Protein backbone atom coordinates (compact mmCIF):
# COMPACT_ATOMS: atom_id res chain seq x y z
CA UNK A 1 0.00 0.00 0.00
CA UNK A 2 1.28 3.25 -0.76
CA UNK A 3 5.04 2.98 -1.04
CA UNK A 4 5.30 -0.31 -2.77
CA UNK A 5 6.92 -1.51 -5.91
CA UNK A 6 6.84 -4.85 -7.25
CA UNK A 7 8.29 -6.23 -10.45
CA UNK A 8 9.03 -3.34 -13.03
CA UNK A 9 9.11 -4.66 -16.42
CA UNK A 10 9.27 -1.32 -17.98
CA UNK A 11 10.79 2.28 -17.16
CA UNK A 12 9.62 5.17 -18.64
CA UNK A 13 10.77 8.42 -17.62
CA UNK A 14 9.56 11.70 -18.45
CA UNK A 15 5.77 11.49 -18.43
CA UNK A 16 3.15 13.99 -17.93
CA UNK A 17 0.00 13.41 -15.79
CA UNK A 18 -2.49 16.35 -16.33
CA UNK A 19 0.43 18.87 -16.01
CA UNK A 20 2.43 16.81 -13.46
CA UNK A 21 5.55 15.51 -14.88
CA UNK A 22 6.75 11.99 -13.46
CA UNK A 23 7.54 8.48 -14.31
CA UNK A 24 5.67 5.68 -15.84
CA UNK A 25 6.28 2.02 -15.08
CA UNK A 26 4.34 -0.80 -16.13
CA UNK A 27 4.56 -3.44 -13.24
CA UNK A 28 4.26 -7.43 -13.91
CA UNK A 29 0.26 -7.03 -12.25
CA UNK A 30 -0.40 -3.51 -12.88
CA UNK A 31 0.45 -0.01 -13.92
CA UNK A 32 1.69 2.55 -12.35
CA UNK A 33 2.57 6.45 -12.18
CA UNK A 34 4.31 8.82 -9.82
CA UNK A 35 6.11 12.41 -10.15
CA UNK A 36 9.74 12.21 -10.21
CA UNK A 37 11.51 11.87 -7.31
CA UNK A 38 8.70 10.28 -5.36
CA UNK A 39 8.78 7.15 -3.47
CA UNK A 40 4.34 6.93 -3.76
CA UNK A 41 2.76 6.63 -6.66
CA UNK A 42 -0.36 8.52 -7.46
CA UNK A 43 -1.62 6.47 -10.19
CA UNK A 44 -2.16 2.71 -10.18
CA UNK A 45 -4.08 0.64 -12.12
CA UNK A 46 -4.06 -3.10 -12.21
CA UNK A 47 -4.56 -4.66 -15.76
CA UNK A 48 -7.69 -6.22 -13.80
CA UNK A 49 -9.27 -2.94 -13.86
CA UNK A 50 -8.51 -1.49 -17.37
CA UNK A 51 -11.02 -2.45 -20.24
CA UNK A 52 -8.53 -1.47 -23.26
CA UNK A 53 -6.18 1.32 -24.35
CA UNK A 54 -5.47 4.33 -26.50
CA UNK A 55 -2.72 6.47 -27.23
CA UNK A 56 -2.64 9.91 -29.23
CA UNK A 57 -1.66 9.47 -32.64
CA UNK A 58 1.34 10.74 -34.44
CA UNK A 59 0.60 14.07 -35.42
CA UNK A 60 -0.56 15.86 -32.15
CA UNK A 61 2.26 17.82 -30.50
CA UNK A 62 2.47 15.22 -27.82
CA UNK A 63 2.50 11.45 -28.21
CA UNK A 64 0.49 10.32 -25.34
CA UNK A 65 -1.22 7.39 -23.89
CA UNK A 66 -4.67 6.81 -22.48
CA UNK A 67 -5.93 4.00 -20.17
CA UNK A 68 -9.77 3.15 -20.57
CA UNK A 69 -11.00 1.47 -17.44
CA UNK A 70 -14.27 -0.26 -17.12
CA UNK A 71 -16.70 1.86 -16.29
CA UNK A 72 -15.62 4.24 -19.12
CA UNK A 73 -12.79 5.55 -16.80
CA UNK A 74 -9.50 6.96 -18.28
CA UNK A 75 -6.16 7.58 -17.38
CA UNK A 76 -3.91 9.99 -19.90
CA UNK A 77 0.10 9.48 -19.59
CA UNK A 78 2.21 11.54 -21.79
CA UNK A 79 5.68 10.93 -22.47
CA UNK A 80 7.41 14.19 -22.43
CA UNK A 81 10.39 12.47 -22.60
CA UNK A 82 11.88 14.13 -26.22
CA UNK A 83 13.89 11.39 -26.27
CA UNK A 84 12.24 8.51 -26.47
CA UNK A 85 8.17 10.06 -26.17
CA UNK A 86 7.25 7.95 -29.27
CA UNK A 87 9.63 4.69 -28.47
CA UNK A 88 8.44 4.69 -25.04
CA UNK A 89 4.92 5.17 -25.68
CA UNK A 90 4.99 2.38 -28.29
CA UNK A 91 6.70 0.15 -25.72
CA UNK A 92 4.21 0.84 -23.23
CA UNK A 93 1.61 -0.03 -25.47
CA UNK A 94 2.84 -3.01 -26.86
CA UNK A 95 3.38 -4.05 -23.58
CA UNK A 96 0.07 -3.12 -22.47
CA UNK A 97 -2.07 -5.04 -25.07
CA UNK A 98 0.66 -8.12 -23.82
CA UNK A 99 -0.48 -7.87 -19.97
CA UNK A 100 -3.68 -6.00 -20.44
CA UNK A 101 -5.59 -9.03 -21.60
CA UNK A 102 -3.44 -11.16 -18.88
CA UNK A 103 -5.56 -9.60 -16.39
CA UNK A 104 -8.80 -8.26 -18.43
CA UNK A 105 -11.59 -11.29 -18.83
CA UNK A 106 -15.14 -9.61 -18.85
CA UNK A 107 -17.65 -8.86 -20.69
CA UNK A 108 -17.15 -4.94 -20.36
CA UNK B 1 20.02 30.47 -26.38
CA UNK B 2 16.86 28.26 -25.07
CA UNK B 3 16.95 29.59 -21.25
CA UNK B 4 17.98 33.34 -22.85
CA UNK B 5 14.31 32.93 -24.30
CA UNK B 6 10.72 33.21 -23.43
CA UNK B 7 10.65 29.59 -22.44
CA UNK B 8 8.19 28.79 -20.02
CA UNK B 9 5.61 26.38 -19.29
CA UNK B 10 3.17 26.47 -16.33
CA UNK B 11 -0.35 25.14 -18.58
CA UNK B 12 1.19 22.86 -21.06
CA UNK B 13 -2.05 20.20 -19.95
CA UNK B 14 -2.04 16.20 -21.41
CA UNK B 15 -4.54 15.97 -24.46
CA UNK B 16 -7.77 14.42 -23.67
CA UNK B 17 -8.37 13.54 -26.87
CA UNK B 18 -6.96 12.13 -30.36
CA UNK B 19 -6.01 9.08 -28.96
CA UNK B 20 -6.08 5.81 -30.86
CA UNK B 21 -7.15 2.83 -29.42
CA UNK B 22 -5.05 0.04 -29.03
CA UNK B 23 -6.63 -3.18 -29.04
CA UNK B 24 -4.33 -6.65 -27.05
CA UNK B 25 -2.03 -9.02 -28.78
CA UNK B 26 -2.23 -12.29 -25.27
CA UNK B 27 -0.62 -14.25 -28.10
CA UNK B 28 2.56 -11.96 -29.47
CA UNK B 29 5.91 -11.64 -28.96
CA UNK B 30 8.45 -8.93 -30.08
CA UNK B 31 10.90 -11.50 -30.65
CA UNK B 32 13.57 -10.25 -33.22
CA UNK B 33 14.05 -10.16 -37.16
CA UNK B 34 14.97 -13.78 -38.29
CA UNK B 35 15.74 -13.79 -42.05
CA UNK B 36 17.97 -17.49 -41.54
CA UNK B 37 15.04 -19.79 -42.04
CA UNK B 38 16.58 -23.29 -43.19
CA UNK B 39 13.71 -24.61 -44.41
CA UNK B 40 13.68 -22.44 -48.02
CA UNK B 41 13.77 -25.74 -49.94
CA UNK B 42 17.43 -25.04 -51.43
CA UNK B 43 19.69 -26.68 -48.38
CA UNK B 44 20.44 -29.84 -50.13
CA UNK B 45 23.71 -28.86 -50.71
Amino acid sequence: MATSSEEVLLIVKKVRQKKQDGALYLMAERIAWAPEGKDRFTISHMYADIKCQKISPEGKAKIQLQLVLHAGDTTNFHFSNESTAVKERDAVKDLLQQLLPKFKRKAN
Amino acid sequence: RRRTEALGDAEEDEDDEDFVEVPEKEGYEPHIPDHLRPEYGLEAA
